[PDB]
């Protein structure tokens, strides 16, 4: 529904820890 | 430019952030804007109207 909303990759705090 | 020109150097800035903006300050989160844009861009142009 959100209009001129671009593809892009967020951060984590938890994964690269737990990983 | 929104606010920014009456108290400095004006910065350009799209009118429905400008229109999120206004509802974050006011306490309302700026999703109900960002996703039902349509309805209040219409009842704007009616209310206009
Ligand atoms: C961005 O601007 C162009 C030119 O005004 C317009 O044709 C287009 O619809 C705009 N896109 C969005 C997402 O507002
Ligand atoms: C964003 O990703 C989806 C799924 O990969 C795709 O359909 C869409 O065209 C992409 N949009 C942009 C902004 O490139």
């Amino acid at each position: 529904v959100v209009i001129g909303i671009v593809n892009n990759t967020v951060y984590d705090p938890l994964q690269p820890e737990l990983d | 430019s929104g606010w920014t020109f009456g108290a400095g150097p004006a910065l350009q800035i799209p009118f429905p952030m400008q229109m999120a903006y206004r509802f974050n300050g006011i306490g309302v989160t700026q999703n109900v804007l960002y996703e039902n844009q349509k309805l209040i861009a219409n009842q704007f142009n009616s209310a206009i109207g």
